[PDB]
């Protein structure tokens, strides 16, 4: 993907995540856990299923045609309707690979995206607490009891609260 | 240590992804996808969705000129006419001049609703019938046809009008026969040689008979030669002939349709399904289908390619 | 509380506006934008532009009628177009005809896109010229089609006429001709001698030959007959020849053809002074946009017909109002 | 978008911004101030103009085609007359409907990438003399007069002149 | 400080650059340069058509009709067969004037067929002469006639109701040509036929065709004032064909094999040539390595589409900006 | 490009780097010297490769056609065979020309997100051990030998032994 973000610098995706389709592992004084991000999941399936939308349950209403097989030989005009079959059908097919290798390419990178977003939605919260450890992975450098990891989690983390404590095991 | 923590973002995979195609891979696994090219039947023809006629043994324009054997369709009609492969004609040999696009025009209008009407025949024996087109055990003929021929020793000129006062269009199916010796020609016909003369303000077809052996076919070295010819509403169709005329009893009602004709051997059952082709009813889930081109209803698109996966879910990348 | 002056505060952004607009994208079925464009063309002028392409008026008459010379389409002698009009009041007024593959003649006609037509002196020998009709009034007098030439007996006999006619040009010639279908027998030998005509139209590739008809039609203007039309397209360095001995209605010349951009096209909205490049039967339309909702029919430097009425192409960033 | 700027860490828009499509707001010891920045703005514009310059005034001639209203019932000829036209609008609509929404999947998906490209452009400038406040807002910790803020505008800031300083305000 | 210091070090990041990048076309830019590109449309044939990968047929002087008919000069093609089959435009005929209503059918189904494969039947001809030729047709120093056709005339002072028939017990569907033929005065109908008029009625269970004649000059075409027209029936497995002529027959003398084949005819002026193509034009052999091509709509093989541009530069390469 | 790395906040190209797409320049107490980087530069030649098999001898065999020049004028039927061809070409003619636009998008964005991809990569690694000065260079705050240029060119770059001596340097 485009951002380098799943296949990418996070080396892998987790099975262990049932809840969600993107979301945090963490460690800190009290064990470890694991949460899903519920908003970035819903931006990545919102936008799967509106191109779902455009294509299943949309066929058309078409009647009376043309023929298409012929049991006789008549030459210049059936010809002509089997060129125009012919020529139809190749259009289509042209159209359906398109659509789905582009929807596909495209639907690769949104997904890259949104896993991007969340990690810079996170960075931007730490501010100057914490460093990119490489892998995805933040090392936070506070104690961090579980209620400061919901803080980060559900965009309430203050980081003038542990400036002082995270810039000195930081430096120096 | 206890005054750092560790937090990781991640996403989901899955055991058992799928493989689909990008612009940029020919193959590249993700956690889910769906299939959008439906390549399955349902075996069978739906008959709830749309009004389906089993034509049977019959063809559409030997049920439309009244085979004896095609009888139970008379006034038939319906959204879609199945034609069986194994249907045959067993009535007087005919053929019909541009067939398919009298086929085509019956099958859209999607009815056989036939109004007799009060011919005056002056002069001549009418309700010909024939070896080839028994009914009952009976020597017979199309039913919505009327062979004449001579009374006494005359056939005199047949000059006769109807006018529509409708106001849709009215389809005259009629003929001209085509007899197999001039031994014949003058004991049915009286005259030397045919002249059959369907005209209205706008259009006129002349035809002529002619005299000769063609293929046996159950007892007739003759032919019937079978036309059309359509009346809108203030015109008016004039018949004239000195021999040889099959008339018509009657006009069939012209719609404008959304009915149509296919060709199946697979069997109507009760089902539904708002997509119909040879191959059988096929679901209309997807946006294109890899059953057969030819198709009737809320249906698919047909197209080359027999599988297309569209990504439903990120890219996979499992564990260990 | 105060900003220390020893920090600034810098933020970056872009701007919203209130009136935005809803469009469409591959993930969002609407979302609003700062500003869109319609790329579809759902409104015509109603009314028909002449100040582009050469636009004629076919008022009562049909290009067919035009072009054969029924009496009152005689203002349409030598005409030429890019785009003949055809109305719906359109009749003929002349003797009762029918034309085989009629659709085809008038295409080709109409293709051509003039009238041009160029008398050449047939030798009609033994015959009686300039055959008229009640059914075709022209003025206050019988008469017939100005650029057809009905011809009947001559005393006793119509003989078996032999008429050749080379083309020495270097452009296709199209001779329009025809053979008359009397109501009856008497009328037949009347005007023919012969009991049944023969029509041989010949060039050293092609042929057509047309047998006469004879029999009872409907009344039309006086007359149970009829007359078919045919046509044929004789080439540089090719000749047309004529051999009838009876129910000849003869050409009296040729017309010009040309490949060329010219056409027909059926609507009755009015036409006017005002500039356009595309003509429809709902009118004249702009040809701004790429893409029109107004009619299949077309004609000139046209937006494709597509089904959808409106599409609005984006035409500046997500739009996203403060408070 | 898939930066995540426009309608993400950016909250949104300014409407009193009427000179520009992007740009910033500043405040410093002389007050409170706004300017466009126009590089980025003509960047947004251009990749739009070159999409509309593309589509509108460029209609093809076409003169006789085919009939494609019917008076009479023919049957074949004039079944396959109207099976090509029914063909060739369903396929053309299709590309329009396609085409559109292409179009303005990218435009949204490019001014994304502008303003999100403005905002890296600074962070560059800014070095470790200011912070990203979230918000798409810097703290720049040093005394920062409007000529200072001028010269990050036009693209003039020196960083190192203000180092020292700014080091100091941030880790003490 | 110029000299740089020991205890850091300089890491910058970059991509590749040429001093010759190309210019394509995108989305956001009308042109801008990249390292590289790859052309996507042919416009350049070979100026000779390839005889290696496809079975190729040079007609030479003759059409694929006339070869079929058997056209004296037209001999070497007897037995033929092609993948493509080209026709040049100095391609003459030479033997007994006529004509073929839809000519373009006929000629389609037999170039897609892809042969002449003709076999020959016993038409007992009873009371009749056969063999008949014509000055207008020489074959070597003598008069003659189209080799497929039996050209049949009185025997005596008697040409009789001819009542021949000829079963399909073959797999295939059978295609025989025939015609009828159409004097010049009453004199030579009856020195030819007897009868002042004939017919000709040729039929299968399911079809039929009568032609009448049509008496009369036509234009003077190698000696001829007179005509043939050719006419053809295809007869299906189980089926069978019945002949009908009192006069003017021009009979088969035998059927043409009609294949499902994947064979066509072309028309083309250029030399044909040893060379390895799989997609031919009438301008020449064209590479099919692109996917598009600017060369001619008319083609045959495994073919690039053909478009309106004749340039498309896909990118293969990042953008270039040099130092 | 939509990252603004190539053509943006990389001021130019290397027409020296001869055998890499992208790569790496330094200059260290043991000299300068340039480097191409594989990885990078192998995704960057696959992912334009798949474009190119995409569209490239994919032709497809086409036999008997209908006519598409003609030497008589026949009206009705001519017209529509005519049409037939001119609505198969226009149609193809836009597949090809979006084809090729959108393409040509694609692979200067995807190019374009390698070179950052690359520049992220390494940021990662250096952690706190260096600045970005901006052009797409880096100051590292220590010595740094050719083979610890290596080390940061081949993954194996381990921070944490350079960090005192960095974070000493830069404050
Ligand atoms: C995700 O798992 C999918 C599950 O498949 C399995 O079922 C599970 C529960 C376990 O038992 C596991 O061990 C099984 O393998 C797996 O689905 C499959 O993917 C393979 C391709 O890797 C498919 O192979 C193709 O099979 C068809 C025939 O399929 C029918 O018959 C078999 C009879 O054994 C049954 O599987 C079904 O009844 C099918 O209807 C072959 O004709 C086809 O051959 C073509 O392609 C190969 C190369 O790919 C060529 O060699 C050949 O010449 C042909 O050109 C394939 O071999 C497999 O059918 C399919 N299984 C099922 C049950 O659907 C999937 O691969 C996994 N996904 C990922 C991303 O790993
Ligand atoms: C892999 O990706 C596919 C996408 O194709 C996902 O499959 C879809 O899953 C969703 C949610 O499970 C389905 O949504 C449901 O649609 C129903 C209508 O029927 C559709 O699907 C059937 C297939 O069996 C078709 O026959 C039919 O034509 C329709 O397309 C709705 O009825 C459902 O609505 C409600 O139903 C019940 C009862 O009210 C509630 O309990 C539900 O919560 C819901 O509100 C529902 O919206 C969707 O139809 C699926 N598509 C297909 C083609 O099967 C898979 O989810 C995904 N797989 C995994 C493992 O993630
Ligand atoms: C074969 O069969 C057809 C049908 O039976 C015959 O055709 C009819 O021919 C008659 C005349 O022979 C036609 O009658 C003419 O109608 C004209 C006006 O028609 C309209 O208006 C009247 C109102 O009165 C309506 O009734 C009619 O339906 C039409 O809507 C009149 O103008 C004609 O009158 C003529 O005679 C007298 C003077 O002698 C005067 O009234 C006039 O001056 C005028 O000269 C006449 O009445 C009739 O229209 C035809 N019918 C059809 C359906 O075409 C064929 O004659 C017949 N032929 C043979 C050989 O058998
Ligand atoms: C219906 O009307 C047509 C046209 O009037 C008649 O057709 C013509 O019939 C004559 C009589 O046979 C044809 O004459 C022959 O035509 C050939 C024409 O080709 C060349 O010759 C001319 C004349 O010298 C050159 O000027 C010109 O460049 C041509 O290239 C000639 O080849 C014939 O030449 C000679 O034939 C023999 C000797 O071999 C002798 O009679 C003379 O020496 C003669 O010169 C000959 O002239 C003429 O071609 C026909 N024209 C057309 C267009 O077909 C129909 O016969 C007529 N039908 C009836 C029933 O009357
Ligand atoms: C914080 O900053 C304000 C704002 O003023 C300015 O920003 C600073 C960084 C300085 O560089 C200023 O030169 C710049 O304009 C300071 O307020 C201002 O202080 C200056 C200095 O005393 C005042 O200028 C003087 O005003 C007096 C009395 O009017 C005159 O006698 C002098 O001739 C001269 O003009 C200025 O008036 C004053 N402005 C206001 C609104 O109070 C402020 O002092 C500073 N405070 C701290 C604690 O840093
Ligand atoms: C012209 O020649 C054809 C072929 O010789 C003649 O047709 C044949 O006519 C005979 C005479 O009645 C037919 O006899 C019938 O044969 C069928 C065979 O199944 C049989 O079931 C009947 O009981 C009857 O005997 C024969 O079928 C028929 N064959 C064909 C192909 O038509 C024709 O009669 C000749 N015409 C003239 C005027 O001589
Ligand atoms: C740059 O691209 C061109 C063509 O897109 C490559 O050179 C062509 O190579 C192909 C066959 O490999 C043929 O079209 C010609 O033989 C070559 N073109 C010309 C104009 O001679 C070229 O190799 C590519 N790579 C580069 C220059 O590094
Ligand atoms: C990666 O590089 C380390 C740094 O030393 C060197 O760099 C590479 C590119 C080679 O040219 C070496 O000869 C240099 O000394 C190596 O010490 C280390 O072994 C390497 N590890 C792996 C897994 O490649
Ligand atoms: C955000 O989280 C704050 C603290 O984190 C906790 O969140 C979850 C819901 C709890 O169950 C405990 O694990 C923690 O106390 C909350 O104080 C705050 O109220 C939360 N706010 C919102 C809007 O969710
Ligand atoms: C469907 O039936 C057709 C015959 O109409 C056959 O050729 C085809 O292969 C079948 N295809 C299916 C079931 O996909
Ligand atoms: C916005 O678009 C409109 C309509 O497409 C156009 O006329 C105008 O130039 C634009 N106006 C503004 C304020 O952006
Ligand atoms: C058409 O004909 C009628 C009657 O002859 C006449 O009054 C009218 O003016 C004509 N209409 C036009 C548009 O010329
Ligand atoms: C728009 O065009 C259609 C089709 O020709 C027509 O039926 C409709 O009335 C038109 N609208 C007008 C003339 O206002
Ligand atoms: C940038 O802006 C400053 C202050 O606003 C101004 O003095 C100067 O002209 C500009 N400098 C350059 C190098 O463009
Ligand atoms: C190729 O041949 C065609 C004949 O079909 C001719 O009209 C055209 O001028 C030529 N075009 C080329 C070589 O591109």
């Amino acid at each position: 993907g485009i951002f380098g973000a799943i296949a990418g610098f996070i080396e892998n995706g987790w099975e262990g995540m049932v809840d969600g389709w993107y979301g945090f592992r963490y460690q800190n004084s009290e064990g470890t856990g694991q949460a899903a991000d519920l908003k970035s999941t819903q931006t990545a399936i919102d936008q799967i299923n509106e191109k779902l939308n455009r294509v299943i349950e949309r066929t058309n209403e078409k009647f009376h045609q043309i023929e298409k097989e012929f049991s006789e030989v008549e030459g210049r005009i059936q010809d002509l309707e089997k060129y125009v079959e012919d020529t139809k059908i190749d259009l289509w097919s042209y159209n359906a690979e398109l659509l789905v290798a582009l929807e596909n390419q495209h639907t690769i990178d949104l997904t890259d995206a949104e896993m991007n977003k969340l990690f810079e939605k996170t960075r931007r919260q730490l501010r100057e607490n914490a460093e990119d450890m490489g892998g995805g992975c933040f090392k936070i450098y506070h104690k961090c009891d579980n209620a400061c990891i919901g803080s980060i989690r559900n965009g309430t983390y203050d980081h003038y609260i542990y400036r002082d404590e995270a810039l000195n095991n930081r430096f120096q | 240590n206890n005054n750092t923590a560790t937090l990781c973002l991640g996403h989901h995979a899955v055991a058992n992804g799928t493989l689909v195609k990008t612009i940029t891979d020919d193959q590249i696994e993700v956690t889910n996808a769906t299939e959008l090219v439906q390549s399955i039947s349902m075996g069978k023809i739906c008959n709830n969705s749309y009004r389906i006629l089993d034509g049977r043994n019959c063809t559409l324009i030997d049920a439309m000129l009244g085979d004896p054997h095609c009888d139970v369709f008379q006034y038939e009609n319906w959204d879609l006419f199945i034609e069986r492969s194994s249907a045959f004609s067993n009535c007087y040999p005919y053929d019909i001049p541009d067939y398919a696009s009298l086929r085509s025009i019956v099958a859209s209008s999607g009815t056989l609703e036939f109004t007799a009407e009060g011919f005056t025949w002056t002069g001549v024996t009418q309700n010909g019938r024939s070896g080839a087109c028994k009914r009952g055990s009976a020597d017979s003929f199309f039913s919505r046809l009327n062979w004449l021929t001579k009374s006494g020793n005359s056939y005199p000129t047949l000059n006769v009008t109807m006018p529509n006062n409708k106001n849709f269009d009215k389809l005259y199916i009629w003929g001209i026969h085509h007899p197999s010796s001039n031994q014949e020609q003058t004991k049915l016909y009286i005259q030397e040689s045919g002249r059959v003369t369907v005209s209205t303000k706008r259009s006129q077809q002349t035809i002529i008979p002619n005299i000769g052996s063609r293929p046996w076919v159950r007892g007739q070295s003759g032919r019937i030669s079978i036309y059309w010819t359509i009346v809108k509403p203030g015109d008016i169709l004039m018949i004239n002939s000195n021999g040889n005329l099959v008339a018509p009893r009657g006009y069939f009602k012209l719609k404008t349709g959304k009915s149509s004709v296919m060709r199946s051997d697979v069997p109507i059952d009760i089902c539904v399904s708002e997509c119909i082709t040879p191959n059988g009813s096929i679901s209309n889930e997807k946006p294109f289908q890899n059953v057969n081109k030819v198709t009737y209803g809320k249906c698919p698109k047909y197209i080359r390619q027999n599988t297309l996966k569209l990504a439903t879910g990120m890219r996979n990348v499992p564990e260990k």
